[PDB]
């Protein structure tokens, strides 16, 4: 069981991870 | 895009009168000299056969694609 | 594509330089097409000794002339280029 | 300096680091069959008809694409690469509608001739042919495009010699259509450059539609007065009325093109 | 020779049984040495990949350690960057769909080991957009990760960053391709590029890029940790390592399970997997490497086994390693045709030989399955087949020739035979 | 008067050529006559048009008749087939 | 038979005829067609090859069986579209018999 | 003709006619073309 | 592939993203390089879709504008991908796998029974929109040879009724226990593990020093 937008709002979550853009 | 009609020169006689014939429509021209393009390897011997038969002349010089560098790489440029 | 013999094209190259050393004095160029034609080509002025010898030459007897026509080429020098051929 | 040599066919010509191998044959004189390669237009490589073969290498390469090497023979006329041509022209005729007596670009076809100079006598698609339904791009250029050989060219130029950006492919697989997706019409100046540019007949000039085939139009090389960068054009008239006036290209002033009033 | 034991296998999570999170990943110790092999350096990572012997894994195989090795030149200004692809396209490939799924994790450093091998800045994996529920798996392992400060910054403790992303596929066999899964990153239209510019030289972004298979990205921290010899002692010689063996139709128990490479194809379907359906004697033909590769009929295959050298040697590709199965039962004309169809609806038609060959092949093949065709078009489209092998801008065009070539090669009397029933009927 | 509407003016001396004289003109004009043919209701995206009699008519051709507005129009016959 | 006349005026007919005979010049019709507006054989100058028979893609011009068409005025020898297609309506059941005969053999 | 009939096309004449050379029916030749250089006729209104 | 502008799918239908799914948006375009937005195309329409199946040509040009890109590219990538429907699409929306693989193991069954269990036909939806019956190429899972992807999940290893069950179950109530309804879990050796029977190995085992 998983959302429309799990990948999507998954990875927002991860943005703050994200490293620093180019 | 082929350029096999580019290669040889050729001197061409200064175009004339093409009035429309009365009873067809057809083309009609008083200029014998018309329909006749010599063709002449070389801008040399071309100036040579105007000046001996004594017909005027103004010759162009060739002018050739200049080289173009390409390569498909470019169109993945990181800033174009 | 036509069946072409090598016989000939031998044949007729070996004449050419028997022809041509016969005649050095004018012949200029001597060659065989791919169709196995030979064209002894000469200066102008060996018009009347090339033929002679050929008409009468025990090894080349070319007696009947079969054509004399002239193409011309404007862009060459010499415009006219009068052609012998000759059986 | 910067002067690599490679030889054509055993010509060593010798090219700055960076030509193609199409580039390389073209100073030694011989002329790769090409689509899809213009010379102001990118390297695209979408056709294939331009497959060379390099001496000594498994397989042959992409004239158009292939930035040249030391010492590189191109065997251009290599019995590979002739099948190699054979082969491709087989396939751009398979799906082609023979239309060729519509196709205004009757004569001015680098698809016949290159198809009666380095393809196939006959066919074996033995199969059917495709057809894409045409498009009303604008009131200049008739798009009959089932012609398409989906070369790119256009939409190339349409991007990068012209700025429009709007001519697109639209799928994949042998229905990739190169039309607006939506039908919005190409408007823009040097539109009519388009038409030059298809090798294929299948987008050609609605106004000159069917007045006349090239071979009958005398062809006089005149000054484009419409407007002041004075663009070098081609004036072919027959019969004493002109019918088209196309661009002859001019390096500094209009290099192969020329605007959509002055045509 | 085969018979890998489960101890030396590398993704003992396959089949799950243990939590794909991090957790089962930490029992598994899959995180254990990273930081050092980091610190270790690009070098000894990418010789390590040499020593591997590690190929491909993917479609072609190309040695692993010296196509990473690419881009171990030093930067021009431009951030290098790591690509995996997980399209996972090939007709009878669910190989990666496993490693993604039930160990996210070994792919997760499998990323950061790669990624100081190239000094890449930041990895994208390109994960089918079919399997959504397969993403929502990994990002949730990725965010574990970094949460830990396995991934980010400070990755694992190294001063070394590298950012991992994962980016939706949407339904292309094409995608996989090098050039393509790039473009498709890039944003236009998945067309693949020319050769000439290489992908390491134009990356994406025009940033030097390097493109792997999954399974080619999850192995190299093992095979660090285990060292090159280890793996490289599994294969035969040139081939080497153990490979994922994913078996499908006409066998017992269809499944995947990572064998020593090089083991005998008798014995794969025998040992693991299960039986031919209907005893090894019903085994008209398989496909050792996937729809690409072409089929071997059964007399040379038990001969023959799976490791690339042994296959290219059989005229056919160890591939993807995937083993489709074709009983007597089947109507291989037909099973070949509708590779042909998957083919033609796939194809991105950027290249003539490919978008006109492939589908002028789909019609004739359609032709020979009803044997409306007559026997002189059976060599026909022989020929047709190699116009489009040696003349595409990718390798597709490659594959769609190779099973009509494996088609005529072998099962030319069949062809025949469907091409006189129709005649008889009138 | 013509198909193309050739008439010569009402001033034009070409007209004494007709003085005395019938002007050949063919009351079946084809703008017209292909009109009379109906549209053919094919049931296939794509059909052809091998212009009647194979060989005996014009080069064939296939014609697309997706849009469902207008109908397809063989280049040729100047039949047109709709789906 | 539908009444559509053949030519399409792809002028390759113009192209081979031998003795310059055949002038053709063409517009896009109304109705949108391709057809030609002035097609003038000048039958004097014609010498009855018959390449245009051959040549023609759509064989709108053909061979026509009569040789009967002795004139008493040279200009009645030269022959517009009407007066060919009117040619063409007058004999086109022997022509379509004649080419019914020969086709297999082209 | 009688054994075989020919194929009639709703075009093909009826009255099928001689030699009308001497006769007024006679062919005359004329350009079918439309004119080519249209002018600029003066206005009609006085300026 | 061309939009005839008609009054449902034409952009008389306004597009909007959620405010909500523009926040999303711009995560997505964190992920590429500064500068390289562009690339964020397939992703956000996906987005789009997820917003309106339909996905019309004014969501097209929404994609575009919110990316700044060529409103041509928007529809090159979505006529050249098949994940985006282009088009009004069936609640459920199954796809059932054909390519040699399945079809070997039987596909074909699946979808005839699909085919008159839906009561419509493959290529078409039920009159209730409820269920878009599509004949979909390899989805992966092919070792499970008879699949389908009903909407975003992935039922495999399927046998004809098992399918007709999961239908019923999407017709009555809904999360009709998507996945492979048969023992094998995954893609196991149906019968018993032919390996990794044994217990998984440890942190360092087996390591080269350092
Ligand atoms: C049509 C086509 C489809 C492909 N699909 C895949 C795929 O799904 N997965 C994959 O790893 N490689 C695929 N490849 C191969 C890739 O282009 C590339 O060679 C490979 O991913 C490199 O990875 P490796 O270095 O690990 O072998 C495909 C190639 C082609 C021509
Ligand atoms: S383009 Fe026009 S002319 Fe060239 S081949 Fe196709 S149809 Fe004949
Ligand atoms: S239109 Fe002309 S140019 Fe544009 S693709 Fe089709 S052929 Fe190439
Ligand atoms: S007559 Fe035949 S060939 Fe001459 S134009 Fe009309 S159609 Fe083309
Ligand atoms: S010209 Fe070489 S690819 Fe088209
Ligand atoms: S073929 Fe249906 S799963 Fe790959
Ligand atoms: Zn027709």
């Amino acid at each position: 069981d998983y959302n429309t937008y799990t990948f999507l709002d998954l990875n927002l979550d991860l943005s703050k991870f994200r490293l620093p853009q180019p | 895009s082929g350029v096999n009609n580019t290669k040889k020169w050729k001197m061409e006689f200064d175009t004339r009168e093409r009035w429309e014939n009365p009873l067809m429509g057809w083309a009609s021209t008083a200029d014998p000299l018309s329909n006749m393009v010599l063709t002449f390897s070389a801008k040399e011997d071309a100036i040579a056969f105007a000046e001996k038969n004594g017909w005027s002349y103004d010759v162009e010089e060739k002018k050739v694609p200049k080289p173009k560098s390409k390569s498909y790489g470019a169109n993945f440029s990181w800033n174009k | 594509v036509r069946p072409r013999s090598d016989v000939t094209h031998k044949q007729l190259s070996a004449f050419g330089e028997y022809v041509a050393e016969i005649l050095p004095k004018y012949v200029q160029q001597v060659q065989v097409s791919c169709l196995d034609e030979l064209e002894i080509c000469i200066h102008p002025d060996g018009v009347i000794p090339t033929l002679t010898f050929l008409r009468d030459h025990t090894n080349a007897q070319f007696k009947s002339l079969a054509d004399l026509t002239a193409v011309d080429v404007p862009t060459r020098q010499n415009r006219f280029e009068i052609v012998y051929n000759l059986l | 300096s910067n002067l690599i040599e490679v030889f054509v066919d055993g010509q060593s010509v010798m090219v700055e680091p960076g030509t193609t191998v199409l580039q390389a044959c073209e100073k030694v004189g011989m002329q790769i069959p090409r689509f899809c390669y213009h010379e102001r237009l990118s390297v695209a490589g979408n056709c294939r008809m331009c497959l060379v073969e390099i001496e000594k290498a498994p397989k042959v390469v992409a004239a158009c694409a292939m930035p040249v090497m030391k010492g590189w023979n191109i065997l251009t006329n290599s019995e590979k690469s002739k099948k190699a041509r054979e082969g491709v022209m087989e396939f751009l005729l398979a799906n082609h509608p023979l239309d060729c007596p519509i196709c205004d670009q009757g004569g001015e076809c680098d698809l016949q001739d290159q198809s009666m100079m380095f393809g196939s006598d006959r066919s074996r698609f033995l199969e059917g042919k495709r057809a894409v339904e045409d498009k009303n791009i604008g009131p200049l250029v008739k798009t009959i495009m089932t012609r398409c050989i989906q070369c790119t060219r256009c939409i190339r130029f349409a991007s990068e010699i012209a700025g429009v950006d709007d001519l697109g492919t639209t799928g994949r697989g042998n229905d990739m259509q190169v039309g607006t997706y939506i039908e919005k019409m190409f408007m823009s100046e040097l539109s009519g450059n388009v038409i030059d540019i298809c090798p294929v007949g299948a987008l050609t000039s609605k106004p000159y539609a069917f007045t006349a085939r090239p071979w009958e139009t005398r062809k006089t090389e005149s000054i484009d007065v419409m407007d002041a960068v004075g663009s070098n054009i081609v004036v072919s008239t027959r019969t004493g009325e002109v019918m088209r006036i196309l661009p002859r290209m001019h390096e500094d002033i209009n290099e192969e093109w020329i605007s959509d009033k002055t045509r | 020779f085969g018979s890998l034991k489960d101890e030396d296998r590398i993704f003992t999570n396959l089949y799950g049984r243990h939590d794909w999170r991090l957790k089962g990943a930490l029992r598994r110790g899959d995180w254990y040495k990273t930081k050092e092999i980091l610190l270790k350096g690009p070098d000894w990572i990418l010789g390590e990949m040499k020593t591997s012997g590690l190929r491909g894994r993917g479609g072609a195989g190309f040695p692993t350690g010296l196509k990473w090795s690419f881009m171990n030149k030093p930067s021009d200004g431009r951030p290098k960057y790591l690509v995996v692809n997980a399209d996972e396209g090939e007709p009878g490939t669910c190989k990666d769909r496993e490693i993604m799924r039930h160990d996210p994790h070994k792919l997760v450093e499998g990323c950061l080991v790669g990624g100081r091998a190239m000094g890449a800045r930041a990895a994208y994996i390109y994960i089918r957009g079919e399997f959504y529920n397969e993403a929502s798996n990994l990002q949730v392992a990725i965010r574990e990760a970094y949460e830990a400060g396995l991934i980010g910054k400070n990755a694992c403790g190294s001063d070394y960053d590298f950012d991992v992303f994962v980016v939706r596929g949407a339904g292309a066999y094409i995608c996989g391709e090098e050039t393509a899964l790039i473009e498709s990153i890039e944003g236009k239209q998945g067309k693949p590029r020319l050769k000439p510019p290489f992908p390491a030289d134009v990356g994406v972004f025009g940033c030097p890029t390097t493109v792997a298979n999954v399974e080619t990205v999850a192995v190299s921290p093992t095979i660090c940790r285990r060292g090159g010899t280890w793996f490289a002692g599994f294969g035969r010689e040139r081939n080497s390592g153990t490979k994922l063996f994913n078996i499908s139709g006409h066998v017992n128990h269809p499944c995947t399970v990572e064998e020593e490479m090089s083991v005998p194809l008798k014995e794969l379907i025998e040992k693991h997997a299960g039986g031919v359906t209907g005893g090894w004697d019903n085994l008209l033909a398989v496909i050792p490497g996937g729809s690409s590769t072409p089929l071997i009929p059964k007399s040379v295959c038990e001969t023959v086994l799976m490791d690339f050298d042994a296959l290219v040697q059989a005229q056919t590709g160890l591939g993807t390693a995937a083993v489709i199965v074709m009983d007597r039962s089947t109507d291989i004309v037909k099973a070949i045709a509708r590779l042909i169809e998957f083919y033609k609806h796939e194809s991105c038609g950027q290249c003539t030989p490919c978008r006109e060959g492939v589908d002028w092949m789909n019609k004739v093949m359609a032709r020979f399955v009803k044997g409306d065709a007559r026997p002189a078009e059976i060599d026909s489209l022989w020929e047709i087949s190699k116009q489009i092998e040696g003349h595409t801008i990718c390798a597709l065009g490659d594959g769609a020739a190779w099973p009509v070539q494996g088609l005529i090669r072998h099962f030319r009397p069949e062809l025949e035979d469907r091409m006189q029933r129709f005649a008889q009927q009138h | 008067i013509t198909h193309t509407g050739q008439v010569y003016d009402e001033k034009d001396y070409r007209r004494v050529r007709f003085v005395d004289r019938q002007k050949e003109v063919n009351e079946n004009f084809a703008i017209d006559l292909i009109a009379q043919q109906p549209v053919n209701e094919v049931e296939h995206r794509i059909i052809a048009c091998d212009g009647g009699g194979g060989a005996l008519g014009h080069p064939k051709v296939y014609i697309n008749l997706d849009k469902e507005t207008k109908t397809g129009t063989c280049g040729y016959c100047g039949l047109q087939f709709k789906q | 038979p539908s009444g559509e006349e053949r030519c399409i005026a792809c002028k390759l007919c113009e192209a081979i005829c031998p003795a310059q005979a055949i002038t053709i010049e063409a517009e896009p019709r109304a109705d949108g067609s391709r057809r030609t507006t002035r097609y003038d054989i000048d039958m004097t100058k014609c010498i009855y090859c018959g390449f245009c028979q051959e040549a023609c893609p759509v064989d709108a011009i053909v061979e026509g069986p009569n040789f009967e068409f002795s004139t008493e005025t040279h200009e009645e020898l030269l022959y517009n579209k009407e007066k060919l297609l009117n040619n063409g309506d007058k004999w086109e059941a022997e022509i379509a018999a004649n080419i019914q005969a020969d086709y297999l053999y082209r | 003709p009688t054994t075989n009939p020919p194929t009639a096309r709703k075009f093909i004449w009826t009255n099928h006619k001689f030699n009308v050379s001497a006769t007024p029916e006679q062919y005359v030749p004329y350009s079918t073309t439309r004119k080519k250089i249209h002018e600029w006729v003066p206005p009609s209104t006085p300026y | 592939f061309v939009h005839r502008d008609t009054p449902e799918n034409n952009p008389d239908t306004p597009f909007d993203f959620t405010p909500e799914n523009y926040k999303r948006i711009e995560a997505i375009v964190k992920n590429y390089p500064e500068g390289h937005q562009a690339a964020a195309v397939l992703p956000v329409l996906d987005l789009a879709q997820r917003q309106n199946g339909w996905l019309p040509i004014s969501a097209m040009n929404k994609v575009a504008e919110v990316l700044q890109v060529p409103p041509m590219r928007v529809y090159e990538v979505a006529t050249f991908y098949t994940m985006y429907n282009r088009k009004p699409v069936g609640k459920y929306h199954i796809q059932v796998c054909t390519t040699t693989p399945c079809m070997l193991r039987d596909s074909d069954s699946i979808l005839e029974t699909l085919q008159r269990k839906l009561g419509i036909k493959v290529g078409e939806t039920t009159p209730d929109k409820l269920f878009t019956l599509i004949e979909v190429e390899c989805l992966g899972a092919c070792v499970n040879a008879p699949m389908v992807q009903i909407n975003d999940n992935y039922y495999e290893d399927l046998t004809p009724k098992d399918i007709e069950e999961i239908i019923d179950e999407l017709k009555a109530g809904k999360v009709p226990k998507p996945g492979p309804r048969s023992g094998r879990f995954c893609c196991e050796p149906a019968g018993g593990l032919t390996s990794l029977t044994e217990p998984p190995k440890g942190p360092g085992f087996g390591v080269q020093a350092g």
